[PDB]
């Protein structure tokens, strides 16, 4: 759609890896708070 | 257990009681932070990490090329400060340091559009002198021929090389074809969780008497797939087991829940074996290496790399008698700590229990009234029989026994005499690496006489780091790739000969055995008569140009 | 939180940027790509397009610690004697406050 | 008081009314009697390590920028001089240039 | 660490109040400055040291 | 910026004016390097971003 | 007292049997260990780190 | 020892400045050269003692 790729990104699949990696980066920032 | 005392966590951790203290000095951590930085900043000090000399005379030429390449590779392709951090940090705080050496190549096909030429050799005057221009610009300058010589110049000069004769290059038109285009190539090192990693325990103590390693690590598809040919039997994995979680013995920061959708990008847990095999059944034993994902075989063959032996470096802190670990300082102070945790915890009870601000008024000094003004804050009239200077009780901090704080100076008295690290005290060593004794004020005493001894065993890891990369540079990179980052002239290196380290010395370059190694130069220099020798005089300027940092004066000196 | 200027032009919005590696062309290999979403709506998805081809952010660990991306501060070793320090000092103010004068 | 002030010295290396004077010998040779680190200044080298690589990669990243987003005639005002250009496809190896702080 | 009290000083009411750290009232027959023992680390001798 | 090696002294040259020329003028120095070492000290680790 | 005047010393270590076929014939009689006794369990006055 | 070196080393040169240079060639570029190798330049011993 928005790009030529045979395999291009959908935008659920982008934000998929923001909520995997979410939990860990959320346990970090209560140390840093 | 030697973990749990640096961090307080284990049996380390005072147990919680309610209305007591429960604060534990960091006796172990303080004396292991005092190490970290005399110990990072001699191989941090300069801009240059490794020092190549010649053994020979002859080879002096090969020693100038792989310093510059070698030091590349760390500059560029490695963060040298971030490696150093760790390499330092692992080696004090687990006792013992394990360093994986590796070499990553992404070779990938292009396919372009090339010229085509044709060749006559019939030529005018001009023709012959365009040939030699390139052919000399090519010994003066590589990196000049390259970017600024027309193509068909080029292919005449290629045709000369094989052949001997000068032709022309007349260009008939292009063509199309497809090639290999580099990635990456270059070698990694990284530190490994002594958890993760599994060797001989029959080595007694030596690890190249060890028959085999095992080492422990996440990978992904993609990266399976760098190497097209070299992994086998690659779709007989599932891609869903195999998974830090479904792998508990590997010890791993990333998080248990973590897990990547893509399967293209999911990580897995893959186990290597590195070590000796009678692969031809007849009694000799070979180097070899074997990886397997999950219960399935996807590589099994000799041993790449030109050393033919295994890939791990391992540096002991504290050396014990003829054995492979370490020992860290952590062991020794097991008992000072848990002691002077003991003793600052019954100070702060001593305070925290006690009343303070409290005040005390007898009964029957004051009546109901006068009692109220002086708590009011005015003045008031007390009954004579009692008085207020000595029956008010204002209560305040309790005093501090002597032995309490005397009992904490021993533990730490104690502490620094094993272990020989003094609070704002050494660090200086670094200043002093392959020199001679300096003058009064300059000399190291007992407490760097230690500490170097650490520093020793750290120097040779990192050599033996560098004479594995360089016997790795001798196979994997082509002549152009040495040519680009060195301009001058390549030269090579005998396969047989890697084996054997006969020309090159490898170690790290200090600042001072910099500064040192000029000022011999410049004794040298005086020593000798300048007029003996025109070329003796231009080699040894030309040396100490490279010292103080100035390649183009060094040119300059060389071929005047 | 109630600043919001009216002017549609000038307005304020958050916007996330995704930079990675995505294998675009279905066959393994991994390639560097930059996406940006705002409000679940697409508006860029294009290779990376600075010659480096990684990510643009570094870094900076001010105490290392081992084998770890993040870095630990001065503060995480300081936090008890803190405590202790301010817990003595307010024993002396409030002995002398408290008393009278 | 005393102690716990004491303690976080030893801890952390830094004390008050002292050190500072590392930023003088940043890539220099050791000095004389009066000019060389103790102990408390090479703690503080070794941040100062981390910071200046981090300066020296971001200098690495616009110098890459610079070579495919800058004219030849941007460059040539600011710098009255010839010319000098870099191969695209050696970018990404960082063979002739070396960042550091100055 | 541990606090010693002596019987009869403090009534019932204001005993409360000196454990809960508010102001009290005591009997003057005895004396809170002196009868309150507060338990510490005993000295170490000299020769312990020496030793 | 220096060279690496010896026909590398003219291109070094052009990238260091360049390079600190965008800094004196393009950007505030003093303003960033605040920022920069008090994030690295306060929250333990700093990340920057360039564009 | 002295190294040069014993007359004989008598040294235990552990081997391996591709160790011994370094040297094809210096050793004789190869044939005739088992490769199962002799182990260090079975040898209980070597004293070796091997677990 | 290191300084067993640089001790070495200084009595070339107390001996170079003693012998008069003139007295013979071969002499004196033969303390040279063993100089050159203390001082860990193998390529210029080389050069000294071809000379």
């Amino acid at each position: 759609k928005l790009t030529s790729w045979k395999n291009e990104l959908s935008l659920q699949a982008l934000k998929a890896d923001l909520d995997a990696a979410k939990p860990s980066h959320t346990a970090m920032m209560i140390k840093v708070k | 257990e030697w973990n749990d005392l640096m961090r307080i966590e284990g049996k380390a951790k005072p147990p919680k009681v309610k209305g007591r203290s429960q604060v534990q000095p960091k006796l172990v951590r303080r004396q292991a932070e005092w190490r970290y930085s005399a110990l990072t900043e001699p191989f941090l000090g300069s801009n240059k990490l490794f020092k190549v000399t010649p053994v020979t005379w002859e080879d002096v030429q090969g020693a100038r090329q792989n310093e510059l390449v070698l030091n590349y590779q760390f500059r560029t392709k490695l963060n040298r400060v971030s490696f150093i951090d760790n390499y330092v940090r692992s080696v004090v705080d687990d006792g013992t340091g394990i360093v994986r050496v590796g070499w990553n190549r992404e070779i990938r096909k292009e396919k372009q559009e090339v010229p085509v030429f044709s060749l006559f050799p019939i030529q005018t005057q001009e023709q012959a002198d365009a040939l030699q221009q390139a052919l000399q610009l090519r010994t003066d300058n590589p990196r000049g021929y390259e970017e600024n010589v027309d193509e068909a110049i080029k292919e005449s000069v290629r045709f000369f090389d094989e052949t001997g004769q000068a032709t022309y290059a007349v260009q008939t038109g292009t063509t199309t074809t497809e090639v290999e285009v580099p990635l990456a190539n270059h070698p990694t090192v990284e530190m490994l969780n002594p958890e993760n990693i599994i060797i001989d325990p029959s080595c007694q103590g030596d690890i190249n008497k060890a028959m085999f390693a095992i080492v422990s690590f996440e990978t992904c598809k993609a990266d399976l797939l760098k190497e097209k040919d070299r992994y086998h039997n690659l779709n007989k994995i599932d891609w869903q087991s195999s998974a830090p979680v479904n792998e508990p013995d590997h010890a791993t920061t990333t998080p248990q829940e973590f897990q990547i959708s893509d399967p293209m990008r999911k990580r897995v847990v893959a186990y290597e074996y590195w070590g000796f095999w009678d692969i031809e059944g007849n009694g000799v034993l070979e180097p070899i290496v074997a990886t397997w994902i999950g219960s399935t075989l996807i590589r099994l063959e000799k041993n790449p790399y030109p050393d033919g032996k295994l890939p791990f470096v391992l540096i002991p802190y504290m050396p014990v008698k003829r054995d492979m670990y370490g020992e860290p300082d952590a062991e020794l102070l097991g008992d000072n700590q848990a002691v002077l945790g003991a003793v600052m915890r019954g100070m702060i009870d001593l305070l925290g229990r006690s009343a303070n601000g409290q005040r005390g008024m007898p009964k029957g000094m004051l009546d109901a009234l006068n009692s109220r003004r002086y708590r009011e804050g005015e003045d008031y009239e007390y009954n004579p029989t009692q008085n207020p200077a000595q029956m008010i009780i204002e209560h305040k901090f309790p005093e501090l026994p002597q032995s309490a704080l005397t009992m904490a100076t021993l533990q730490n008295q104690e502490a620094e005499s094993l272990t020989g690290v003094k609070a704002f005290a050494g660090g200086v060593t670094g200043e002093s690496y392959g020199d001679v004794a300096a003058g009064i004020r300059g000399v190291l005493d007992a407490a760097s006489k230690r500490e170097m001894a650490i520093l020793r065993r750290l120097a040779k890891g990192m050599s033996e780091i560098g004479n594995k990369i360089i016997a790795m540079n001798a196979v994997f990179l082509a002549e152009h790739e040495v040519v680009r980052i060195t301009n001058e002239e390549f030269v090579t290196i005998k396969r047989e000969d890697l084996k054997g380290n006969f020309d090159l010395e490898v170690d790290i370059s200090t600042a001072e055995v910099d500064n040192q190694k000029s000022q011999d130069l410049g004794f040298m220099l005086q020593t000798i008569g300048p007029n003996v020798d025109q070329q003796i005089t231009l080699n040894i300027l030309a040396e100490i140009a490279d010292l103080k940092r100035m390649p183009k004066l060094a040119h300059d000196l060389r071929t005047w």
